[PDB]
RNA sequence: GCGCCGCUAGAGGUGAAAUUCUUGGACCGGCGCAAGACGGACCAGAGCGAAAGCAUUUGCCAAGAAUGUUUUCAUUAAUCAAGAACGAAAGUCGGAGGUUCGAAGACGAUCAGAUACCGUCGUAGUUCCGACCAUAAACGAUGCCGACUGGCGAUGCGGCGGC
């Protein structure tokens, strides 16, 4: 039974993409199979912001961002829970989940 | 004609010395006997003298190159590595 | 007096502070503005005695308590911050001893200047220690 | 080391924790201002409007 | 009795009207009718000889004076080169790296010719027969037919004798063993088939 | 047993006179112990100092290097060594679906101060653009890149270090490679990414004490 | 070594057809002294006192010299036939633009 | 890795733990250097290639798909026994080189037992050059060529026309 129309790997007209290495378990996967995630989390852990502004020498100091791209194997994507077991007629959709900032 | 299939230059030893010690000589021994192209007069007359020495048939200019060949694979790197230190830092 | 730099009270002096928050330990290495002269290198693995807890958030907390008590005693008053990660070939997420190190240093009497994430990043450099199928826990 | 013990009133409860229902988080305020608040976790019944005594005042917010 | 060739580089004599002749270890790439320069400000090309204090780090150096003014001693064999790392312009003590790999802190006034030695890669042909090993060591020494010491009498070797060909005594002896007993593995730190390459300083 | 921090002193490091703020900070160093004299025990200290603590108005995400060259007792003077951008800027302006172009060049000044210049730029999604893949072709990439290194060669090959280092506090080079490329393809976030120093010309003290004048 | 030596050698095969040209050493010496040579070309590998006197008579007759980036068995095929040749001179470019080019 | 200074006694690694590296001063921090691998973020259900595969810039070439064409020759064509070409990795032979990872191997843990997972050190191998081998889930698990048969929104390359 062919499970998926593209076979997990979103390639069409190639023979070989560059194999990249997983981020926590260091396992070798191709570049377009990997469960990508890009994290622009603040470095300050924003509970800890009005505890440093009393200690800050500056008054309007733009707290720096932190830029990490996590790229996963599919085995440590499920166990560390960035993706999830789904249903048949809700597999064929390429949309991300909703944002909801607060 | 075609006189062999798998010896070439080391057929002069014949049934002796083995088969991975005549496979080993046949890359060195065609290398030491060939006539290399002279980098000084264009021609191919570099007839190998005693070991290390190489010498042109014409223009008579004696280059001390490799032992079983003309250009050592390390010495090709070195001449293009000395001039790397000659322009970087200008010394 | 001889020890300490000589300044006024309305002004202050800057010395940067390497917060090395890797996994399985934590460093709160402080230095001066040159980058060279080490002031104090106390470590969360030295002020807890467990070896389960070398990178613990409680460990970097009271390591930061000691280094401010050393920093403010020597004379240096205000810090820049140069947080890192494991760096390069290995992982790039800074560990649990990042914000447990900096807020503890902030609450315990210190001025703070420019903070910065200056961890190493390669260009597809080397080959990583797990094997091809990875470490299989 | 030597930090005085800080007393704290809770605002809105965040619910049970610890996986057995034995602990709770209060998001206390420090009884000094209307601002400087930490989200901590206690065990026992809360009844919004109390005063509870934090033996230190800088730990954490829960995130896994 | 040598594999590396020799150049003979004639120099003009700055003290009397003459021309005098040297014999250098031929650093590889040179040819007849080439100007080889020599001194403290000789420009860093191949075949030139100049003290190691002025050349940059990491260059490739053969035929050096181990002690200044010696006139050429270290790394002279065919296809060899010492590598200078880490100058230190105060105390005038730099270091190099010999072809054995034991890096050596030397003086910084050591005049030392630039390049790799010609005639290299010579140990990659088999001698392949006893005649070319006869002819190899008929022109060097009298050392080529080496008889195993197990294969002679007890009056002539510490290993020989016995109704088989065995050794009996362990082949590793101490360094102050008397002359005539130092046969076999002289003061061996380890023995047996070497796994690895060297893995110790 | 002995404290090894009371055997130290505290100089102060001064920026060049090509800026506004001069008090960088107070580095520290051990005193003279016999053979070890501490004058050249700090000549060569690189200072990771930004611009808003070395200008007043200029941006915070750009920093200079400033090796130390000589010591005038307590005041200890420096000289421009290099620059780079902070990392939080350099990978915030890296987005998806826009092609980064980059160019590098070894251009020396008229002062014996051989420089290495690094620049980056990111193509510009227009106002009324509806499509998302705002990429440039390969021949547009090469000829913008030739245009980029043409401009910084006009700015550095022509005259010496001081007018060059004065040129990039307002970053006139990055604005000028902005304007002269947008006829090929428009660009928007176009910076000189990093400057690396390659040579050092014989170390006078006259050129030091002119850069530490007014 | 990638794109644009379609100036110097592809012009030279055009003068292999059209214009008049002499080869070698003692022919390109006999055309440079009596004026008829217009642009001598030295190979990389001609010996140096041969290189430095075809340069010298070109200084006397006030003509041009174009040193070539290549061996005489690399200039020789760049002319277009099989012998090796060190020094050549063109005495008329037919409809190329050698003299109007970079030198 | 190696210099040169700075400081201090642990660093390391794990679910824990140790084998290990450590005051003949390591880890950390700074200036330097050298070697050899490698081309991140930009990198996408984008492009090229017959396939294998292909990513730092600039530099001889040699080639190619397609579009545009009121160009020329006019069946020159499609598939193709025998027959050849290129063919990932691993492998074998010869020479350079040996940073990192690392079959085998050693040792520590875990276990009833671990010759396995985890840990540390690490050989052959990786890396380049010249010769061989001709296999893979060499997978769109679909031989190539030709026509016809629905729609819509796009992305890539040209060409034409447009506020
Ligand atoms: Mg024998
Ligand atoms: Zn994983
Ligand atoms: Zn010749």
């Amino acid at each position: 039974t062919k499970k998926r129309r593209n076979n997990g790997r979103a390639k069409k007209g190639r023979g070989h993409v560059q194999p990249i290495r997983c981020t926590n378990c260091a396992r070798c996967v191709p570049k377009d199979k990997a469960i990508k995630k890009f994290v622009i989390r603040n470095i300050v852990e924003a509970a800890a912001v009005r505890d440093i502004s009393e200690a800050s020498v500056f008054d309007a100091y733009v707290l720096p961002k932190l830029y990490v791209k996590l790229h996963y194997c599919v085995s440590c994507a499920i166990h560390s829970k960035v993706v999830r077991n789904r249903s048949r007629e809700a597999r064929k959709d390429r949309t991300p989940p909703p944002r909801f900032r607060p | 004609a075609k006189r062999t299939k798998k010896v070439g230059i080391v057929g002069k030893y014949g049934t002796r010395y083995g088969a991975s010690l005549r496979k080993m000589v046949k890359k060195i021994e065609i290398s030491q006997h060939a006539k290399y192209t002279c980098s000084f007069c264009g021609k191919t007359k570099m007839k190998r003298r005693a070991v290390g020495i190489w010498h042109c048939g014409s223009c008579m200019k004696t280059v001390a190159g490799g032992a079983w060949t003309y250009n050592t694979t390390s010495a090709v790197t070195v001449k293009s590595a000395i001039r790397r230190l000659k322009e970087l830092k200008d010394q | 007096i001889s020890l300490g730099p000589q300044v006024a009270e309305g002004e202050n002096v800057f010395g940067v502070c390497h917060i090395f928050a890797s996994f399985n330990d934590t460093f709160v290495h402080v230095t001066d503005l040159s980058g060279k002269e080490t002031i104090c290198r106390v470590t969360g693995g030295m002020k807890v005695k467990a070896d389960r807890d070398e990178s613990s958030p409680y460990a970097a907390m009271l390591a930061a308590q000691d280094v401010a008590q050393r920093c403010k005693e020597l004379g240096i008053t205000a810090l820049h911050i140069k947080l890192r990660a494991t760096g390069g070939n290995r992982t790039k997420t800074p560990g649990p001893g990042a914000q447990s190190a900096l807020r503890a240093l902030a609450r315990s009497g210190m001025k703070i200047g420019r903070i910065e994430d200056v961890t190493p990043i390669p260009s597809d450099s080397t080959r990583r220690k797990g094997g091809r199928r990875g470490r299989r826990l | 080391r030597v930090q005085p013990i800080k007393l704290a009133r809770v605002t809105k409860v965040l619910g049970r924790t610890g996986s057995q229902g034995q602990c709770t988080q209060v998001r206390v305020e420090f009884m000094d201002d209307t601002s400087r608040s930490i989200i901590r976790n206690v065990k026992g019944p809360v009844r919004e409007g109390d005063v509870l005594t934090l033996l230190e005042s800088e730990r954490e917010a829960r995130r896994l | 009795g040598r594999g590396a060739p020799l150049a003979k580089v004639v120099f003009r004599d700055p003290y009397r009207f003459k021309k005098r002749t040297e014999l250098f270890i031929a650093a590889e790439g040179i040819h007849t009718g080439q100007f080889v320069y020599c001194g403290k400000k000789a420009q860093l090309n191949i075949g030139n000889v100049l003290p190691v204090g002025t050349m940059p780090e990491g260059t490739i150096v053969c035929c050096l004076e181990e002690k200044p003014g010696d006139r050429g001693k270290l790394a002279r064999a065919s296809g060899n080169y010492a590598t200078v790392i880490s100058h230190n312009p105060e105390t005038k003590k730099t270091r190099v790296k010999l072809p054995s790999g034991s890096k050596k802190v030397i003086s910084s006034a050591n005049r030392a010719v630039v390049g790799v030695v010609a005639g290299g890669g010579r140990i990659d042909k088999p001698i392949l027969k006893a005649g070319r090993a006869y002819h190899k060591y008929k022109a060097k020494r009298n050392c080529w037919p080496r008889v195993r010491g197990v294969a002679m009498n007890p009056v002539e070797h510490p290993f020989g004798g016995g109704n088989h060909q065995h050794i009996g005594k362990p082949s590793t002896i101490r360094r102050d063993a008397p002359a005539g007993r130092k046969v076999g593995l002289i003061a061996a730190r380890r023995t047996g088939r070497l796994r690895g390459t060297k893995t110790v300083q | 047993v002995v404290d090894p921090f009371s055997k130290k002193d505290w100089y102060d490091v001064k920026a060049p006179a090509m800026f506004n703020i001069r008090n960088i900070g107070k580095t520290l160093v051990t005193r003279t112990q016999g053979t070890k004299i501490a004058s050249d025990g700090l000549k060569g200290r690189v200072f990771e100092v930004s611009l808003a603590d070395l200008q007043n108005d200029e941006v915070a995400f750009r920093k200079f290097k400033l090796i130390t060259e000589d010591v005038q007792g307590k005041n200890c003077l420096t000289n421009f060594h290099g620059m780079d951008l902070t990392r939080d800027k350099m990978c915030s302006m890296v987005k998806k679906w826009q092609t980064m172009i980059e160019a590098h060049v070894d251009v020396k000044t008229t002062d014996g101060y051989l420089l290495r210049l690094f620049c980056v730029g990111f193509t510009k999604k227009r106002n009324n653009q509806i499509r998302k893949t705002s990429y440039a072709q390969h021949q547009q990439v090469r000829q913008i890149r030739k245009k980029m290194m043409e401009i910084m060669t006009r700015e550095v090959q022509t005259n010496d270090l001081k007018e060059v280092v004065n040129k990039l506090i307002p970053d006139s080079i990055g604005k000028d490679i902005e304007k002269a490329c947008q006829s090929i393809y428009p660009l928007h976030d176009v910076f000189v990414r990093k400057v690396k120093m390659l040579k050092k010309p014989k170390f006078e003290l006259g050129k030091l004490m002119e850069l530490h004048g007014e | 070594t990638k794109k644009s030596l379609e100036s110097i050698n592809s012009r030279l095969q055009l003068v292999m057809k059209s214009g008049k040209y002499v080869l070698g050493y003692k022919q390109t010496l006999k055309m440079i002294r009596q004026g008829k040579a217009k642009l001598v070309i030295l190979a990389n590998n001609c010996p140096a006192l041969r290189k430095s006197e075809i340069e010298y008579y070109a200084m006397l007759a006030k003509t041009g010299v174009h040193h070539y980036s290549g061996n005489n068995i690399e200039l020789g095929t760049a002319c277009g036939k099989y012998y090796r040749v060190c020094t050549l001179a063109i005495i008329d470019p037919g409809d190329s633009d050698i003299i109007r080019s970079m030198p």
